[PDB]
């Protein structure tokens, strides 16, 4: 809900 | 420098922290529409890179340049400001390229470069596009461009379409319902519930969707590499009039981008957007405050405004109107902060 | 301040950043065996707070002020140093209890008291126990503890066991061999496959197991809240040496930890086993890059050493040997950076 | 997600 | 100096030919009732082709398809076999009351003197993958032997290869070599030698069957003509191929099998070892890639198989296999002489 | 057995 | 040389080409029982190594050299004859010990020694103790040893024991049956069906059995490592006279073997006896061509005959009759090839 | 089940 440091999403 | 002006130390901090692992590398890499669009979009151009000098900006791993390699290139300037750049030279040296590929750590805006360039080569592109505020970097980097060089990818479209997802919408407020309790563990939890719900409509929602959800034909907002300033990135206004294709309840506004890599002998287009196949960009959703009605055939009207912040990210202003009615919504989204929904 | 001088900035405007959130509130506070367990060793030591003077250092929302103003304290003062302070401020208004919980803004470490406390609360433990690095400011807070005065928790236990889970260590070890393909759309990875293998495995894993995967009786250590000081945390050395108990290959250590309310009225335990019901904590475990053969009734010993960095965690030393044949194993962990599987 | 930074306490169960 | 012993390290032929003379190696092979029932098909439903007619059977083991050949009328056979399994055939023939007919001359082919040319010639010269144990070069040699009107049982040969997906033998290949990356093996450092583990493994043909489900796209076809070819065609054997791939997915290696046809007077008979047939003593085989290759369906897979005849009996295989969108490449070599059978 | 050099011909099924 | 005056070198060949792989070396290694009682032998005898000069016989990858290292031997020469030399040198770099093992590629009874040696250890054994013929290669090594010397193992003990298993008697004419049938596709197999019978006894049976299947105390046959000379091992001669515990049908001669390392400290024992945990050397039993009945207290006596062949192994000549009746058999078995029963 | 060439038998 809250991934303040996830710059890119992880892959699909 | 350009990029300390404009970036709190905190947020650049975290932000080359998180590029510093080959775990983040690895899952770009494994991203096949986004590594094979790139080396097609180069292979496909060699006359663009045969015998020519490349900057290659943000570099990460190095893979663009690499394939700008494959492609017959000269002279290779690599770029990365995270530690990667330490282990790009150790994939250079055991590829043999060191006579070809020169691994400068440090941010663009800062190193100095030898030479001007004959194309420029990165991958700027964060989720919504405009998330990280690399594209000004990628633009900035065009001062180190020959006249008439070239800019791979050349442009960039962002698109913004009207979604209706009432699920999505509710689900907004049966989790800020939470605090909508008189005696949880005997504590009155009810004034917290506005707040709640407040928090979770600034985030922008990053996941994928079926393309049924749409109810007009995207707007499109395109950026040219070649022609545009960094200045242009700081304040991004992007109206819109959608014509309503379908009937029913506009919950918000849905994003993605696509680039085009327009070379001498052909352009390659890598996409985002929900009719492709999906990549780790996903696509993403700011929802408003209140849903707004609309007939097929009404127009929805209104401007979402990009206001460039320090935190390396935009704060999203939208406002939006159905025309025939008069009613009317708007929201304020934090794109540095989004809610991951993917399932 | 003794907060600023061993944090690094732009960790702390990233730390009190997630606990400015009301959605990580709702995170915790919807942990039941976490809250639950915290009201009933306030509620059913009420004798600790009847009429009391209580610090409540790292208060969030307040909750743990309220169980204190349930259990019939005279007076709480709530710090807490993210923004969520205003939102516990609101629910002291809304609930009626301005007379009795006063919230402090702040780090505990910066802020003023003005007076002496019977007894201090808080919820310090991370993940691990001492990711965070808050039961160090729940230490230093002891300054405003009155002589005798007691801690809840008033103990923490940390528990070490080794474990074999093939799965979870080829799944890590696949992850790493990424790095391994000699043409990636024709580039050589390989140079940095080690690189990747330290990286990968520098993770702790978060996550649940079947307690069947502990190949011994778990290693105990105890950390005495009432007696501990601040420096007592900058470098934990916990010496291990496992009987044991199954034969096969040890992967790494597991991880876990139970609080103590030690009250007067009876003593409340809150554990993370995985023995115990899941809660929000789960468990923790450190891979080894290549595991440990070992038979049973041998035994495992070494050292686990955690040492504490700049950014609120600690940075992990785990050396074990097989006394029997000499087969040793290092990792270095890096607690901030964990890998949550769940 | 195999690097979530800023996370500091893991989601709840 | 004989044309075996020029070509075979004599180390090699004794083993070989030990082998060969125990009677438990026959009964496995006669038991194998496709192999069994498909020959006698294809000789007795050819009976023309033998009626009365001089017959060559080389390397004739107990003299199984000699009788065969016996049954369908021939008026005599020369049965070769250079283990000592001639004596027993001589004892079978004497208790079948062939002596008449059945002459068994104990030798190798390329050694022995025949008394006189051949209507035809037999043999089960195929090993596993078709082309282990040499003896299709034995079968091409004994041709001096033939009567120019001649024909040969069996007459060709096919050697299929297709990619396959199996993560499962691939690990647990890899999973074996991986014993010699311990850095503490009873505090003996290991891994110093992994390289020379995961090669050594991976040379290793894999003999075993799998479900036709594993396969990646249509194999490729490779054809030994036994009436044309020669003695030297098969020293160097090289299979270029191009694959079309059906299905997306990891390429964890080629996968082998062979065909051969009885092509008689009357009838073609087919003799099938591919993995869609029922199964037989010479399974399939599969080369393992030490890092398979990352196809999408419809891309192709190109590159060749080159087999070299070495002096064990045997053939040095050699794959480089490419996928052509992306240039991932993958070389191995395979010592066809040392496989790892699974089943 | 990872390794039976002198194994001409696999065991029948 | 003496190793080739007494090899067949076809035998030799096929011998240390198997040595070579490191699969091999990986099989004798992950025997527990194996090399964690050589560790314990050799470290619990720390003071036999303790600056010390020692010899290791066949070292393969050089375990046991890095065991010696690990009690503190100054100085140790590991001889290896097969290519596996090349990767213990690489080993003993890698374990940065080249100051005090030195790899000696070669055959013990062909290379030069710079010195005398305290010490020599080896793993000599074979199944059933004596195939490989390595025990000579050991006891010739003694050439090297200085008079007050030892060597670790330092005496290996033979037992016999008498056995029933009726099934694994009947398992032999089941499998020769099948050459018992007039009509195999049209061909009388049944000639040579005594023959086929007769190959199948000449196999000694490698597989573990259940203890209680013995019918007396067993027998015991020791070579001390530190007396005995090579020309001892070419003819051994086990006389027999066993006390039957039990009534019953004995169908052959079951044999294990223990060795011990006799050291200043302590004796430490490997033993593959049935009561003990299996290792990879498994038991080794030897039919009778026809079972003799005994009653319990009956005498079974006879003599067991090994005789050293050019193929590194022993042709076993078995003779046995029970004393109170006469009831006498035999068997010839050629332990070179045995049946793996093991499942 | 025969083990031509095999010096010693596959661990167990
Ligand atoms: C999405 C691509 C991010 C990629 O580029 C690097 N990066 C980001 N900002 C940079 C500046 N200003 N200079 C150099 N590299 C820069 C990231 O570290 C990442 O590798
Ligand atoms: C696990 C919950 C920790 C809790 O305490 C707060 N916190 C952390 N560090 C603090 C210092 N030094 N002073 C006051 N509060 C402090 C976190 O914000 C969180 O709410
Ligand atoms: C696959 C069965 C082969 C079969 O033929 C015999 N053989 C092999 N090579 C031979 C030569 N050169 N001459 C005669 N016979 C030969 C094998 O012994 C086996 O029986
Ligand atoms: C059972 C393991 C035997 C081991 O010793 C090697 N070996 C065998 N015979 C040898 C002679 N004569 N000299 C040196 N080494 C010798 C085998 O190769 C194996 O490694």
């Amino acid at each position: 809900q809250n991934m303040p440091g996830a710059i890119r999403p992880a892959a699909p | 420098s350009v990029f300390s002006e404009r970036t709190e130390e905190s947020s650049a901090v975290q932000y080359f922290q998180f590029y510093g692992y080959l775990s983040q590398q690895q899952n770009m890499m494994q991203d096949y529409v986004r590594t094979g669009t790139y080396q097609r979009a180069i292979l496909q151009n060699h006359t663009d890179f045969k015998d020519k000098i490349v900057l290659d900006v943000g570099c990460g791993s190095g893979i663009l340049s690499f394939f700008a390699a494959q492609a017959g290139a000269r002279k290779i300037y690599a770029v990365e400001a995270s530690t990667m750049a330490q282990h790009a030279e150790v994939l250079v040296k055991s590829n043999n390229l060191t006579d070809r590929i020169v691994v400068i750590p440090g941010k663009v805006e800062e190193v100095s470069l030898p030479e001007q360039v004959d194309i420029i080569i990165s991958e700027p592109m964060g989720y919504m596009l405009f998330n990280e505020r690399m594209l000004e970097s990628y633009l900035h980097a065009k001062k180190y461009l020959k006249p008439s060089g070239n800019m791979f990818p050349t442009i960039g479209d962002v698109h913004l379409a009207p979604f209706t997802d009432e699920q999505l919408y509710m689900e907004q407020f049966t989790k800020a319902n939470f605090w909508y309790q008189p005696s949880f563990h005997g504590v009155d939890l009810s004034a917290l519930r506005g707040a709640a719900v407040d928090e979770y409509f600034r985030q922008p929602v990053v996941d994928t969707f079926d393309i049924r959800i749409l109810m007009a034909k995207s707007v499109k907002y395109t950026v040219n590499f070649l022609e545009a300033k960094e200045g242009d990135l700081h304040r991004i206004e992007i109206p819109f009039k959608f014509h309503m294709l379908h009937s029913g309840l506009v919950h918000g506004l849905a994003f993605w981008f696509d680039v085009a890599f327009i070379g001498s002998i052909m352009t390659v287009w890598l996409s985002t957007a929900p009719t492709e196949p999906l990549t780790h960009w996903y696509q993403v959703r700011c929802l408003f405050q209140s849903p707004l009605f609309a007939k097929a055939g009404d127009t929805l009207s209104g401007t979402c405004l990009l206001i460039a912040n320090k935190r390396q990210s935009y704060d999203i202003s939208i406002v939006a109107q159905v025309d025939q009615t008069g009613s009317k919504s708007s929201n304020l989204l934090d794109l540095k902060n989004p809610f991951f929904r993917y399932t």
